[PDB]
C-alpha cells in the first residue's frame, strides 16, 4: 500500500 | 520551524547492524508519517521505506532492496523516528534522510534533515601514499605545463589537498575521491602552471589525512633526465 | 514499478533564461502524486512542486509544473544563480515510490576543448609493485569526452578509474582525471603509454604519450 | 555506410548572409548529434557547431557565438548553419560530421566533402 496517509487495516 | 536531525550513521562492517534515529521538532511529530531516503555516493536518490501516523496505524512499508532488512518505528513521546539496518551490505553505503511526509491526498516529502552518512566496508583506517605527477620535459618551452599529486590506498575519507599552504589556488583542480576495488580511496590533486616558472618556482601540495595522523609536505618538480 | 525517466541528463541555459525539465513515466500516474524536488552537491534535497498546483511553502514563483498521466513538466521561468542544481521528479501514487535519475542544470559557455597531460607513474610507487598513469583533461567544456588507454596500442578497458570535478566558478569548463592501474610486472614488459582523448570540439582525437625508461 | 553532403555555400561580402545544409544517407541521423567544422586556407580544421539531438542543445565556438546558429530537420535527414556577420576571415571549407557516440564523445567516424564559404570586400 503506498497511502501512508491512511490505515490500510 | 521544522527541525529534522538524523544520528546514528558512521562507519560499520558487512554483515552488522545500525539504528538510525531522526529527532524531530517545531512540528506535531505523532501526527505525519516519517520516511526515509538514501543516496549512494554520486548516486541518484532511493526510497526506502515510511511510517504511518498512530491516526493512521502505525504501520510501515517498504520496498523490496531492504524489505527483510531495514526496519522503521517512531517514538511519539520523544519524537524520534529509527530506521533499524540489519544485514548491511556495501551497496548499503549512502547519505540517509529522515524526511517528513505531507499531510493530505499528495503526501510529497515536505521536510528533509540533512542526513547522516552511512559507511558499509571492511577496510582498516590507513595512510595515503602521496606520489609526484611530475611535468615533462617535453612541456612547451613558453607555455603552459601540468603538475599534480597522486594521494592513494587511503582509508576512510576525507583527504585535504592544497598547494604552497594555501599561497598557490589559481589552476588546480582537486578531483573526487574514487572508491577502488581494494576497498581504499584515492584521490589526484594538479595544478597549471607557466612552463618558465619550473625551475624557479617551488609546488608543494599539503596533504592531510586526521583518520591516520598523516601529514605530507611534497615538492613536485619535473623528473631529472 | 514505475520507471521515471528524466530527459535531457543535463540541459545548459545561461543565468535569467527559462529552464524546461521533463520527467516520463513507464506507466500512467495521476498529478496528484508527483514530485519535484531541488539538491544541490553536498546538501539535501528540498521540496518544489508537488501535486496538480501544490507549491512547497518558501518557493519562489518561478518555478511551476504541469503535465498528467505519462508526460510531466518542471518549468524555471528565469534561471537564478542559485537555481543551477539537480531535479529529481518522484510519483509515490504506487509501491514502491520511486524517484527519476536527476537532470543537472549547468552553465552554458562556449566550447572549449580540452588541454591533454599525461603522467608516468613515479620511481617512488613503482618501488612498491604497482604503477598508476594519470590522463589529465583540463578545463574543458561540454562535458562529454572520451579518453582511451593504449598500451603499445593496446586499448585498454576496465582497468581505469575517472574522476570529474564540479564546474568551474569562474570560466565554467570541466576537468577530468583518468587512472590507468597496472601490476609493476605488467608496466615493465611495455614501452608506449598513451591517452586518446576525444571531445565534441576536436576534429581528430588527441594523443599523448610517453615511452617507459625516457627522459 | 553512412554519405554526407554539404551545400549552400558561395561567395559573399562582409556583412553578408549564407545558410549551409548537411544531409545525410543511408541512416537517419535523429539520434546522432552533428557538427560542422571549417578549416581555412592554411589553417587547420576548426570546431563551429554543434546541433545534438531535438531538445539537448546546441554548442559553439568562441569566434562564431552569436553570428552562428546550427539547427536540425530530422524530418529532411538535414543539418543546417545559419552564418550571419560574415567576416573575410570566415573564408574557409565548411565540413559536417556525424558524432558516432550517441553519448555526445565525439566520435566523428563520416565527413563530407566540403563546401566553400569566400568572403571578399
Amino acid at each position: 500500500n503506498a497511502n501512508p496517509n491512511v490505515d490500510p487495516n | 520551524e521544522v527541525q529534522l536531525v538524523e544520528s546514528g550513521g558512521g562507519l560499520v562492517q558487512p554483515g552488522r547492524s545500525l539504528r538510525l534515529s531522526c529527532t524531530a521538532s517545531g512540528f506535531t511529530f505523532g501526527d505525519y508519517a516519517m520516511s526515509w531516503v538514501r543516496q549512494a555516493p554520486g548516486k541518484g536518490l532511493e526510497w526506502v521505506g515510511f511510517i504511518r501516523s498512530k491516526a493512521n496505524g502505525g504501520r510501515t512499508e517498504n520496498p523490496a532492496s531492504v524489505k527483510g532488512r531495514f526496519t522503521i518505528s517512531r517514538d511519539d513521546s520523544k519524537s524520534i523516528a529509527y530506521l533499524q539496518m540489519n544485514s548491511l551490505k556495501t551497496e548499503d553505503t549512502a547519505v540517509y534522510y529522515c524526511t517528513r511526509v505531507e499531510l493530505g491526498s499528495s503526501w510529497s516529502l515536505g521536510y528533509w534533515g540533512q542526513g547522516t552518512l552511512v559507511t558499509v566496508s571492511s577496510a582498516s583506517t590507513k595512510g595515503p601514499s602521496v606520489f609526484p605527477l611530475a611535468p615533462s620535459s617535453k612541456s612547451t618551452s613558453g607555455g603552459t605545463a601540468a603538475l599534480g599529486c597522486l594521494v592513494k590506498d587511503y582509508f576512510p575519507e576525507p583527504v585535504t589537498v592544497s598547494w604552497n599552504s594555501g599561497a598557490l589556488t589559481s589552476g588546480v583542480h582537486t578531483f573526487p575521491a574514487v572508491l577502488q576495488s581494494s576497498g581504499l580511496y584515492s584521490l589526484s590533486s594538479v595544478v597549471t602552471v607557466p612552463s618558465s616558472s619550473l625551475g624557479t618556482q617551488t609546488y608543494i601540495c599539503n596533504v592531510n589525512h586526521k583518520p591516520s595522523n598523516t601529514k605530507v609536505d611534497k615538492k613536485v618538480e619535473p623528473k631529472s633526465c | 514499478e514505475i520507471v521515471l525517466t528524466q530527459s535531457p541528463g543535463t540541459l545548459s541555459l545561461s543565468p535569467g533564461e527559462r529552464a524546461t525539465l521533463s520527467c516520463r513515466a513507464s506507466q500512467s500516474v495521476s498529478s496528484t502524486y508527483l514530485a519535484w524536488y531541488q539538491q544541490k552537491p553536498g546538501q539535501a534535497p528540498r521540496l518544489l512542486i508537488y501535486g496538480a498546483s501544490s507549491r512547497a511553502t518558501g518557493i519562489p514563483d518561478r518555478f511551476s509544473g504541469s503535465g498528467s498521466g505519462t508526460d510531466f513538466t518542471l518549468t524555471i521561468s528565469r534561471l537564478e544563480p542559485e537555481d543551477f542544481a539537480v531535479y529529481y521528479c518522484q510519483q509515490y501514487g504506487s509501491s514502491p515510490w520511486t524517484f527519476g535519475q536527476g537532470t543537472k542544470v549547468e552553465i552554458k559557455r562556449t566550447v572549449a576543448a580540452p588541454s591533454v597531460f599525461i603522467f608516468p607513474p613515479s620511481d617512488e610507487q613503482l618501488k612498491s609493485g604497482t604503477a598508476s598513469v594519470v590522463c589529465l583533461l583540463n578545463n574543458f567544456y561540454p562535458r562529454e569526452a572520451k579518453v582511451q588507454w593504449k598500451v603499445d596500442n593496446a586499448l585498454q578497458s576496465g582497468n581505469s578509474q575517472e574522476s570529474v570535478t564540479e564546474q568551474d566558478s569562474k570560466d565554467s569548463t570541466y576537468s577530468l582525471s583518468s587512472t590507468l592501474t597496472l601490476s609493476k610486472a605488467d608496466y615493465e614488459k611495455h614501452k608506449v603509454y598513451a591517452c586518446e582523448v576525444t571531445h565534441q570540439g576536436l576534429s581528430s582525437p588527441v594523443t599523448k604519450s610517453f615511452n617507459r625508461g625516457e627522459c | 555506410x553512412v554519405q554526407l553532403x554539404x551545400s549552400g555555400g558561395g561567395x559573399v561580402q562582409x556583412g553578408x548572409s549564407l545558410x549551409l545544409s548537411c544531409x545525410a544517407x543511408x541512416x537517419x541521423x535523429x539520434x546522432x548529434x552533428x557538427x560542422w567544422x571549417r578549416q581555412x586556407p592554411g589553417x587547420x580544421r576548426e570546431x563551429v557547431x554543434x546541433x545534438x539531438x531535438x531538445x539537448x542543445x546546441x554548442x559553439x565556438x568562441d569566434s562564431x557565438x552569436g553570428r552562428f546558429t546550427x539547427s536540425x530537420d530530422x524530418x529532411x535527414x538535414x543539418x543546417x548553419l545559419q552564418x550571419x556577420x560574415l567576416x573575410x576571415x570566415d573564408x574557409a571549407x565548411y565540413y559536417c560530421x556525424x558524432x558516432x557516440x550517441x553519448x555526445x564523445x565525439x566520435x566523428x567516424x563520416x565527413w563530407g566533402x566540403g563546401t566553400x564559404v569566400t568572403v571578399s570586400s
